[PDB]
C-alpha cells in the first residue's frame, strides 16, 4: 500500500545493485518536491497576456537520508558503500512505486553532507539532492515485422469471384485460404500515441545496396524526421539510441561495431523530438525497441 | 496440437479451411448445439393436401447452410407430423434431405466432429385427413452466458431462479418467504401469534443470510377474522423485531402477503 | 460494539442518580441502547431501553414512573435519570447496545459496558 | 473509403477476404469484444498429473477460430493456473499459442485493427501438489444492444436498474421509494403522522414525475406497537391523500411495505 | 469443494426425516462433513459433523441424542437421521466440508452447500 523507493545502480543491466531506500538500512525521507514548473513567457500588455514559449523545468531532489546499522562501524560502512555506489556511474536511477504507478528517475548527485550527531549505534541523518536527467519514465518494449500478404488465387483464397453473384468453395486441403490481412503493414509499425524521451533499437536491414533505416510521419501522414542509413557493407544488425546522453548510431557486422554517424542521412534526421502519428521501417525485415515513455507529473 | 484456421496463409497452403471448421465456427458465434436450427422463412411455405411446400427457407443445422427452394415434404394424414433436416455426409451428392415423422427423433449427433446422421426436427405440423390444419415451428435456442443488453422487449415470459424459506420465527410466527431473481421477496405470514411485546425481538429463528436485505423492511400482516393489523421488521442482521401491540397468552391468527427488494441501487 | 460509560456512585433512599453511555458506532436498524442490572446476586433482567429508529422506550415496572430513559440527540448518547432510589436498586449497571429491538437475552446485544455501580442506603 | 467483403469480385481481385475483416465480422455476428472468448469442449479435456490434454476444444479470441486437438498444458503445482490462448500474427506459420499463468493476463489487445499480441484466458484450473483438483471455465460474455425475445430462461440473475427517491410528504410521514425496471416500486414507510384528518391532501412534497404512477396506487401502512392500521393515495398528478382515521397532535409511527406498477397495459 | 445435497422435506413433529450430502473430493487431512443451521444469531451455525480420520463426531446441544451422523465408507458421503423432529427445527441445513477439523466460521469451510430445507408441522 505504502510509496516504495530504490536506487539502481543500473536499471536493466546485469550488475544491477539495488538499495531499499524504503525498508533497507540506508532509507530517504521526505521527498523536497515530485512536483514541476512552468513558464508560457507570458508578457502583459496592460493586463493582456501574450503567450510564448512554453517550458517545464523539473525541480532538484532533497531527500533525508538516514541510517539504520547496529553499531558504528556498520554505519560508517552503510554511508561510504552507499555514496560511493551513487559516485561510481554516470547516473543512478530512483525507483518511484505506488498502488497506481512503478516510475523511474535518471538522477546524478548534487550533494550529499556528512556529519557527527549520532543517534543510538551511530547512525546517520544527512541530506541527499539530486540533479534531474530524466524525470518519470517507463520501459516499453515493440517488436515491429515486415509481414508481407499471400497473394489472391481464385479457386483458393476466401474471394465471391467467377460468375455473378460471386463463389469460393470448402475443398478439402485447398478449400479456401484467407489471402492476408488488410494494413499487414501495421505489424511493421509504431502507432505513436504518447510523449516520449527517447528510444533505442536493434534494426535489421532488408535488401543489400539500399539505404536502411526508420521513418517517421505525422497526424496527417506527412514525414518530418527519419534516421536513415547507406553502409558499403551489410550490416547484421545496426543498433540506435536517439538518448541525447547516451546517443549511438552503430552497424554490427558479427562482434565488429562500426559507427555509422558519418552515413546517416542528415537532412532527412530533422528531429528527434517524435510527434504522434506513426513510425515506419525503411528496408527493414524486423526492428526490435526500447522506448523511454514520458510523464512529467505523476 | 493447435489447428489454425482465421489466419492468413502466405505461401496460400498453410490454414485451408474446412466445411466442419466452419460449422463449429458458426455454431459457436450463434449460440446453437447439435439439436436446434436457425431457420428463416422468406416466403411463405405452401400447404397442399398432405404436403408441405418450403418455398424459400434458409435452415442452419450443425452450423451447415442450406436453403430450400420449392421442396415438398409429403404428410400422414390425421397425425402430428416433425419434420427433420437431416445430414449424411456420405451421401457426398445430396447430403442433406427433409423427411416427415412420427416423433422428434433430433439426435444431436456431433457431424462436425465425428461419423453419423445429424437429425434434426425444425416444424410440426398436423394433419387432418384431407390436409394441413395446424403448422408450429421448433424454437431457435440460443445459448448464451453472460449478457449486456440496452433493451429488452419479451413476448413470452422470462424464467427467473426461484429460492423459497421457512421461518419458525417464534412466538408462533411462521414466514414462508419466496425469492424470485435473488431480489423480490413475498412474504406470507402464518401460525397465531402470542406472548409478545412491541419493540421485542421475536424469540425465533433468524432469516437465513440468502433472505435478509439490505435495508430494514416492514412487513404489514392481518388478524384473521378481525379488524386488527400488526407489522414486523425484517431487519439487515436477519433478525426479525415486532411490531404489532403487546399479544397476551392466546394465540392469534396470523396472515398476509408481504415484498420487499433484497438489493438497493448499484 | 464498544461502549464508554459514565455516572454512578452512592445516594440515600429517595434519592436521585445519572447514568450515561455512548456507542461507538450503530450496529443496524431497530438500534436499542438500554441498561441490564444483576440484584442481590439473581439473573440479569433488561431495567430500560430505548428504540433510536422508533422513538419507543421500554421500562421494566420494578422502575416505572422513576427512572427516564433519554437520547442525546444526534450523538449516539443514551441517559439514564433515576428517582425514588430504593436500597433493592443497589446493582452493576451495565450498558447494553444492539440492532434488532428488545430482548431479555444478553448473548443477542453487540455491545457490552463494563459495568457502573450504583449503591443505596436504608 | 468504402472496403467491401461480402460482394462478387468480377475479376476475383477486388474484395478479397482477409482474416482480419472475418474477424471484425465474426465478433460483430456474436457480439464479442476483445476481453472475452468464444470455447467448445467438443470432447472432454485430460487431466493427467500437473497436465490439462485439450482433446478436442475450439475457441473463438478476437473473431479468429482456431482447434486444441490433443493440446497439452503443463501446470504449476498447488497453484490456481490461469489457461490464455496468446495471439501473435507476426508468427505466421504458429499464430496461437497456449499458456498456463499465476493470474488473469488477459490485456483486450485489438489484433485485427493493431499490433500487439492478444492475451485471452478462457480456463481456471486449480492443483495440488500431484494433479488437477478442478476447473471452471472463463464466462463467454455477449455484448448486445436492443433483444427482441419470445422466451427466456435465466440461471444466474438479472440486473436491471433501480432509482430511489424519499418523499417529505407532510404531518411527519416520510416516503421511501425503490423503483426497478422503471416500472416496479416498493414504498417503504417512515417517520410519524400528526395534525391530519381523512381524505385531506397531506402538506408537504408531492412525489417527483419519474415516481408517479399511472393511476391511483392505496398503500396500506401500520402503526408501530398498535393494532391500528392506515392507507394513504399516490394519485397520478403526484399528491398524496390521507385515508387513515384522523390523527391529533400526538405523532403515532409510520411504518410498512406497499407495492405498486407505474406503468398500465401499453 | 462440490457438495451434492438431498432428503430433508416436510413431517409432522415426532416424525423422521434424512438428510444425504456427497463430496466430490477429499481437500486433505482432519476432512470434517457436517451441516449447519441459523439459529437466532447473525450467523448460522454448525450443529452436526464427523471427522473422517478420527471417527469423531459432533453434536450441537440441541440435536444431541435425537441427530446421528453415519457415513459411506470409502465413498464421501454423509447422512443426517433426524429423529423425534419438532417444530423448532424447521430451518435450511447446509451441508459443509472442510480439511482442518471442526470450525464455527464459514468461510473455512472449502465445500458449502445450496441447503436442504427441513419443515415440521402439527
Amino acid at each position: 500500500g505504502v510509496r516504495q523507493y530504490k536506487i539502481h545502480t543500473n536499471l536493466d543491466g546485469t550488475d544491477d545493485k539495488v538499495w531499499d531506500v524504503t525498508n533497507g538500512k540506508v532509507r530517504f525521507y521526505q521527498p523536497s518536491n515530485l512536483g514541476l514548473q512552468s513558464t508560457n513567457n507570458i508578457w502583459q500588455s496592460n493586463g493582456i497576456g501574450v503567450m510564448g514559449t512554453r517550458s517545464i523545468t523539473q525541480p532538484q531532489i532533497e531527500f533525508k537520508l538516514e541510517t539504520f546499522g547496529e553499531s558504528l562501524e556498520e554505519n560508517y560502512q552503510l554511508m561510504k558503500d552507499f555514496v560511493n555506489d551513487i559516485l561510481s556511474k554516470k547516473f543512478v536511477t530512483l525507483e518511484y512505486q505506488t498502488e497506481i504507478f512503478q516510475v523511474y528517475a535518471d538522477l546524478a548527485l548534487a550533494d550529499v553532507t556528512k556529519t557527527e550527531g549520532y543517534g543510538k549505534n551511530g547512525t546517520f541523518s544527512e541530506k541527499i539532492t539530486f540533479d534531474i536527467i530524466t524525470k518519470w519514465y517507463t520501459y516499453e518494449n515493440l517488436t515491429f515485422d515486415k509481414i508481407q500478404n499471400g497473394k489472391v488465387i481464385a479457386g483458393m483464397s476466401k474471394i465471391y469471384g467467377g460468375t455473378a453473384p460471386g463463389n469460393y468453395k470448402y475443398i478439402k486441403g485447398t478449400s479456401y485460404t484467407y489471402y492476408g490481412e488488410s494494413d499487414i503493414d501495421r505489424l511493421s509499425r509504431w502507432d505513436i500515441k504518447e510523449e516520449i524521451f527517447s528510444f533505442m533499437g536493434i534494426l535489421y536491414p532488408k535488401l543489400p545496396k539500399t539505404p536502411a533505416g526508420v521513418r517517421f510521419l505525422d497526424d496527417i501522414g506527412n514525414e518530418y524526421t527519419a534516421i536513415v542509413f547507406k553502409t558499403e557493407q551489410v550490416q547484421d544488425y545496426i543498433l540506435i539510441n536517439t538518448d541525447v546522453n547516451d546517443e549511438t548510431y552503430q552497424g554490427w557486422k558479427g562482434t565488429t561495431a562500426l559507427n555509422l554517424f558519418p552515413v546517416m542521412d542528415f537532412e532527412r534526421y530533422r528531429t528527434r523530438i517524435i510527434e504522434k502519428g506513426q513510425m515506419e521501417l525503411i528496408n527493414l525485415s524486423k526492428a526490435e525497441f526500447k522506448i523511454k515513455r514520458k510523464a512529467d507529473f505523476v | 496440437t493447435i489447428k489454425n484456421f482465421t489466419f492468413f496463409s502466405p505461401n496460400s497452403t498453410e490454414f485451408p479451411v474446412g466445411s466442419n471448421n466452419d460449422g463449429k465456427l458458426y455454431m459457436m458465434l450463434t449460440g446453437m448445439d447439435y439439436r436446434t436450427i436457425r431457420r428463416k422463412d422468406w416466403s411463405s411455405p405452401l400447404n397442399t393436401a398432405l404436403n408441405v411446400q418450403y418455398t424459400n427457407t434458409s435452415i442452419i443445422a450443425g452450423g451447415r447452410y442450406f436453403e430450400l427452394l420449392n421442396e415438398t415434404v409429403a404428410l400422414k394424414g390425421d397425425s402430428v407430423n416433425y419434420i427433420h433436416a437431416n445430414i449424411d455426409l456420405t451421401q457426398t451428392a445430396n447430403p442433406v434431405s427433409l423427411s416427415a415423422e412420427t416423433a422428434n427423433n433430433s439426435n444431436g449427433v456431433d457431424i462436425n466432429n465425428g461419423s453419423g446422421v445429424l437429425k434434426v426436427c425444425f416444424d410440426i405440423v398436423t394433419t387432418s385427413g384431407t390436409g394441413v390444419t395446424s403448422t408450429k415451428p421448433i424454437v431457435q435456442t440460443s445459448t448464451l452466458d453472460s449478457i449486456s443488453v440496452n433493451d429488452m422487449t419479451v413476448s413470452g415470459s422470462i424464467d427467473v431462479p426461484v429460492q423459497t424459506l421457512t421461518v419458525e420465527a417464534g412466538n408462533g410466527l411462521q414466514l414462508q418467504l419466496t425469492k424470485k431473481n435473488n431480489d423480490l421477496v413475498i412474504v406470507r405470514f402464518f401460525g397465531s401469534v402470542s406472548n409478545i411485546q412491541k419493540g421485542w425481538n421475536m424469540s425465533g429463528t433468524w432469516v437465513d443470510r440468502p433472505f435478509r436485505p439490505a435495508a430494514v423492511q416492514s412487513l404489514v400482516g392481518h388478524f384473521a377474522g378481525r379488524d386488527t393489523s400488526f407489522h414486523i421488521d425484517i431487519n439487515p442482521n436477519g433478525s426479525i423485531t415486532w411490531w404489532g401491540a403487546n399479544i397476551d397468552k392466546t394465540p392469534i391468527a396470523t396472515r398476509g402477503n408481504g415484498s420487499y427488494f433484497i438489493k438497493s441501487a448499484w | 460494539v464498544q461502549l464508554q460509560e459514565s455516572g454512578g456512585g452512592l445516594v440515600q433512599a429517595g434519592g436521585s442518580l445519572r447514568l450515561s453511555c455512548t456507542a461507538s458506532r450503530r450496529t443496524g436498524s431497530n438500534w436499542c441502547m438500554g441498561w441490564f442490572r444483576q440484584l442481590a446476586g439473581k439473573e440479569p433482567e433488561l431495567v430500560v431501553a430505548l428504540n433510536f429508529d422508533y422513538d419507543m422506550t421500554y421500562y421494566a415496572d420494578s422502575v416505572k414512573g422513576r427512572f427516564t430513559v433519554s437520547r442525546d440527540s444526534g450523538k449516539n448518547t443514551v441517559y439514564l435519570q433515576m428517582n425514588s432510589l430504593k436500597p433493592e436498586d443497589t446493582a452493576i449497571y451495565y450498558c447494553a447496545a444492539r440492532s434488532g429491538g428488545f430482548s431479555s437475552n444478553r448473548e443477542l446485544y453487540d455491545g457490552w459496558g463494563q459495568g457502573t455501580q450504583v449503591t443505596v442506603s436504608s
